[PDB]
């Protein structure tokens, strides 16, 4: 009886006439999401559960006529109101029971309150265009929740990809063109105290005050900070991190094992295909000039003696957003430097290869440092770039050589050329020009 | 052509029925997916088969108009 | 060619420290005990040239002193020879490199050698 | 066709034997839709319209050749 009930939306999906069977294909979305459809008249369609309730034409007023959802019915794309609604009934996926669900809901909303006021004081504070907010400011970009899709703060924008195949952002930034985190509110194990009421009453006007707790009630979940592609993140990282917020950001202690791999796997996925890499940690790179090939070198004792070890994080808690502008830079920082080591990890194959193969390295000398070490461009000696990631937007490189050597570089030309473009893998070929032209 | 429209036409006929008589006794994706595909087929040459019978019509005046000729020259 | 040539012609292919050792024979057929060649300068020079040093390379190098490629003298001055000490992991990995030799520094060969190890320590 | 079959799987949902027989009469209704005068492909429809248009080209240019032929002076 119930498969029949899912048999008979597949084939109303497929169904596709005039109007009034346009109005059978929104019971079918019903049906086909386990929703239940109420219509009064040919013009209202209401499908309700819990307070996720919205008519085509609980505890809250109904807030927008959203163009997004509006454009898409108006248009033949039903597929993407569908999609719509399975991001309405994720967010509300909530356990809770009833009125602490009502509760819940409404510390969710005082956590956007504050975040939106913390972003606006920041754009008061300095006018700063997209960009700037996105690489370096408080918070990040944010777009308010629209429909399922809930806050989005974009951390960071790399420079390789702020450029596509020159983009300029204006107030038009792609939701996905960058890094995005989600804030949302999601049922813990634990008994947490959130802020059922804006928090931000008072706003010194340089950076934000928070009034102290108790409103707050304890309800059984914590707000987290969803991150859509799971990042690796260092053991330092771990703790660096928690010295501020305390949470757990593991709790149950499972698996750690070398960052250069965990971060291989996070770059070779971002585009998949059937046949696995097998790269053996030797990685090839092709360039507009010369050949390069780079050994990520995972393994290499930390001066502790423990190769760099992290594991992939999907979800941070914190309980008020006063912790956040301390966690957020220690991620940004992690995240810039397995952005400039990614840019190496590539899909190619390079077989016997005798011009060039100008082979590159990479040691994790300690965490947050690594050396890249080649042969010297003019003499014979081996030479080495370390590029320690000190901020999420920032990187100091050191390039030690030989007492007798042949001046190879300026520190700035290379950042120069850096900036204007990107890549690490890139940064390597400046270090070569740069040395020929001399 | 002809063949193919009838065979899409009695298989989608058959098809829909049986869903339909299957959700009546409960209260079939296979059976779904083989309906889209014969319906596209049905609608592609829907199109076709309008036209075919327009072209058909000035087929026959055109064929009137050749035979006059003839039989006038004849 | 060179021993800074090879040293990373072992380097970038990446070799393994007995693949390594295969082919600096092959690349020099007078082995000149290695210190006539410096091996342990070449090795240094291009282990401790980054903050923290490559782990190939002082994987070739303690495979050097492990097996009796290079003798203590040669290596003891090319550790003289650093100094920097800004940084500790590079420092951290010549003591390490000391920790191996020390207290053996055992030389069986001419008397000339003694003295070298002598001035060395 | 697909959108009366569609009103057949809505009636079956709604639930009728009525319904089921109206879908028979316009399966009946879809053999006439197979020949109203249905009997070509869209090449053989091409070679067809080409084959009668340099007909008439030929006759009218025979017509013209002795329309021209004055046998009087």
């Amino acid at each position: 009886q119930h498969l029949v009930s899912c048999l008979e939306t597949l084939q109303k999906a497929l169904k596709v006439t005039s109007l009034p069977a346009m109005t059978d294909r929104l019971e079918s979305i019903a049906r086909q999401n386990g929703l239940g459809s109420h219509l009064s008249a040919s013009g209202t369609e209401c499908y309700i559960t819990s307070d996720m309730f919205y008519v085509e034409v609980h505890h809250g007023e109904n807030p927008v006529s959203c163009p997004e959802l509006v454009q898409q019915l108006r248009e033949k794309n039903f597929d993407e109101f569908s999609k719509h609604l399975k991001g309405l009934v994720n967010l509300y996926n909530l356990p809770g029971d009833n009125k602490l669900k009502t509760k819940m809901y409404l510390a969710l909303q005082s956590l956007e309150q504050d975040l939106s006021k913390m972003a606006i004081m920041y754009w008061k504070a300095t006018n700063a265009g997209p960009l700037d907010k996105i690489l370096h400011g408080s918070v990040g970009y944010l777009t308010p929740r629209s429909g399922g899709h809930l806050m989005n703060l974009k951390y960071y924008v790399s420079p390789s990809d702020l450029l596509d195949d020159i983009i300029l952002h204006e107030n038009n930034v792609s939701r996905s063109l960058g890094m995005n985190a989600s804030v949302t509110i999601e049922g813990t194990s634990a008994v947490y105290k959130l802020p059922i009421a804006p928090l931000i009453m008072g706003s010194h006007p340089v950076d934000n005050k928070w009034t102290p707790s108790f409103n707050s009630v304890d309800l059984p979940a914590c707000f987290f900070l969803k991150f859509p592609q799971p990042i690796p993140v260092s053991r330092a990282f771990v703790q660096k991190l928690q010295n501020c917020t305390g949470i757990p950001l593991f709790e149950t202690q499972p698996t750690y094992a070398p960052l250069y791999e965990l971060i291989t796997q996070f770059e070779l996925s971002k585009d998949p295909d059937p046949i696995p890499l097998n790269h053996n940690m030797r990685f090839y790179a092709a360039l507009p000039g010369q050949q390069h090939c780079y050994f990520l070198n995972k393994d290499a004792p930390l001066p502790d003696g423990r190769s760099l070890q992290g594991t992939l994080v999907s979800k941070i808690t914190f309980q008020h957003p006063g912790r956040v502008p301390l966690i957020l830079n220690l991620i940004r920082h992690q995240v810039a430097y397995n952005t400039l080591i990614g840019s190496c990890v590539k899909r190619t194959i390079l077989k016997e290869d005798s011009p060039g193969l100008l082979q590159f390295e990479v040691c994790p000398l300690s965490e947050s440092r690594f050396s890249v070490s080649f042969q010297h461009p003019v003499n014979d000696s081996l030479v080495c770039v370390v590029m320690d990631v000190q901020d999420s937007t920032h990187v100091s490189c050191k390039l030690y050589k030989g007492l007798s050597d042949a001046l190879i570089c300026t520190d700035d030309f290379i950042a120069k050329v850096v900036q204007r473009c990107m890549s690490i893998p890139v940064t390597m070929r400046a270090i070569r020009r740069k040395a020929e032209t001399i | 052509t002809r063949e193919r429209l009838l065979s899409a036409l009695e298989d989608l006929e058959v098809l829909s029925r049986e869903l339909i008589e299957m959700l009546a006794i409960s209260r079939e994706n296979q059976v779904l997916e083989l309906l889209i595909h014969r319906d596209g087929e049905f609608q592609e040459l829907m199109k076709l088969a309008l036209n075919q019978g327009k072209i058909h019509h000035e087929m026959q005046v055109l064929e009137k108009e050749v035979e006059k000729r003839d039989s006038d020259i004849q | 060619v060179n021993l800074k040539q090879a040293i990373l012609q072992a380097w970038k292919e990446r070799w393994s420290d007995y693949q390594w050792a295969i082919n600096m024979k092959k690349f020099f057929p007078k082995g000149a005990t290695w210190d006539i060649l410096n091996l342990a300068d070449a090795l240094l020079e291009q282990a401790m040239i980054g903050p923290s040093p490559n782990p190939l390379i002082l994987s070739y190098l303690k495979y050097a002193i492990s097996s009796q490629m290079v003798s203590y003298s040669s290596v003891l001055t090319a550790i003289s020879k650093f100094d920097d000490f800004s940084r500790d992991l590079c420092v951290q990995a010549l003591l390490d490199i000391m920790d191996m030799f020390c207290d053996r520094l055992s030389c069986h060969g001419k008397a000339e050698e003694c003295i070298g190890l002598c001035r060395a320590l | 066709f697909l959108p009366l079959v569609h009103n057949i799987i809505k009636c079956m949902d709604k639930d009728q034997d009525l319904n089921a027989l109206k879908s028979k009469f316009q399966e009946m209704r879809k053999l006439i839709s197979t020949m109203p005068g249905i009997h070509l492909s869209p090449e053989q429809q091409q070679q067809q319209l080409q084959s009668l248009r340099e007909q008439v080209r030929t006759k009218n240019e025979l017509l013209q050749k002795y329309k021209s032929l004055c046998m009087f002076e």
